[PDB]
């Protein structure tokens, strides 16, 4: 069955960088995309950003295009976000999820979460 | 970009009864729009897409429906497993794919 | 390549006379890179059938362009499909 199998969580200071994973397992990799979503505690989703295995096409939310970056790397399965410049705003849960290359329109499964807290 | 408002912000109510929760679009999204359920402390869950169609193994006691800029999600026959925050997502035309506001549904 | 997610495109320049007697438009894609491009075209009341004549051939979306997307149409009322992206193209007639 489709597993998206998210990395441990991070408790990292002001200015850090984060990079956090997303392996794909359970079906093809490349036919999906895998898009990442945003939420602070208690608060609501926001979409960050995705990524096309199979192309390497990306597309960015404009709140995030001078903080997240996403790769993915074909060989293992596996898709990366990297956070930089790290500030209490970023302290969240980031989940990534699938959705149908060619026909997206739906976040279908979705992984468990990786938590980012910034702290002094 | 489009704006998804999700009424009502939150609502409580019992197992067994028939509740019904709404997303409003900013412009026209063609009916592309998921509903998501999130439970305390969880990932969310993809209900429904394309507005009205129910994910795989979702039951049946849960329906979409709406078109052009309003959408609803009706649950009939709340079971204790239905509570937690719903979520909605529009998909159409170009990014960003913005999500809803969110509705919180508690126990009474 | 493969072809372009329907419900990945927005006008970028909505369907203009070109001035040489052709109609020419250019939509923004937002799905993976690069693919290729449904585009069609309706008599009104008549979606079975593909009433445009295009001239772009095999129009495509690369990775840095592609989206620019010429034809002609027959004279009535039509629309303009571009993946499920429409509009609406009343064409003169001759």
């Amino acid at each position: 069955q489709v597993q998206l199998q998210q990395s441990g969580p991070e408790l990292v200071k002001p200015g850090a960088s984060v990079k956090m994973s997303c392996k794909a397992s359970g079906y093809t990799f490349t036919d999906y995309v895998i898009g990442w979503v945003k939420q602070r505690t208690g608060q609501g989703l926001e979409w960050i950003g995705e990524i096309y295995p199979g192309s390497g096409t990306t597309y960015y939310n404009e709140k995030f295009k001078d903080k997240a970056t996403l790769t993915a790397d074909k060989s293992s399965n596996t898709a990366y976000m990297q956070l930089s410049s790290l500030t209490s705003e970023d302290s969240a849960v980031y989940f990534c999820a699938r959705g149908e290359d060619g026909y997206y329109i739906a976040l279908d499964y979705w992984g468990q979460g990786t938590t980012v807290t910034v702290s002094s | 970009d489009i704006e998804l408002t999700q009424s009502p912000a939150s609502l409580s109510a019992s197992v067994g009864e028939t509740v019904t929760i709404t997303c409003r679009a900013s412009g026209n999204i063609h009916n592309y729009l998921a509903w998501y359920q999130q439970k305390q402390g969880k990932s969310p869950q993809l209900l429904v897409y394309k507005a009205q169609t129910l994910a795989d193994g979702v039951p049946s006691r849960f329906s979409g429906s709406g078109s052009g800029t309003q959408y609803s999600l009706k649950i009939n026959s709340l079971q204790p497993e239905d509570f937690g925050s719903y979520y909605c997502q529009h998909f159409w035309s170009t990014p960003p794919w913005t999500f809803g506001g969110g509705t919180k549904l508690e126990i009474k | 390549y493969t072809m372009c997610d329907k419900t990945k495109f927005t006008w970028k320049r909505a369907p203009t006379d070109s001035g040489h007697d052709t109609v020419v438009m250019e939509v923004t894609f937002s799905g993976t890179k690069p693919c290729r491009i449904p585009v069609r075209a309706v008599a009104h009341g008549s979606p079975d059938v593909n009433v445009a004549m295009l001239i772009t051939p095999n129009p495509t979306i690369e990775n840095n362009g592609g989206g620019f997307i010429e034809m002609q149409l027959p004279p009535g009322d039509n629309i303009i499909y571009v993946g499920e992206l429409s509009h609406q193209w009343f064409q003169k007639g001759s």
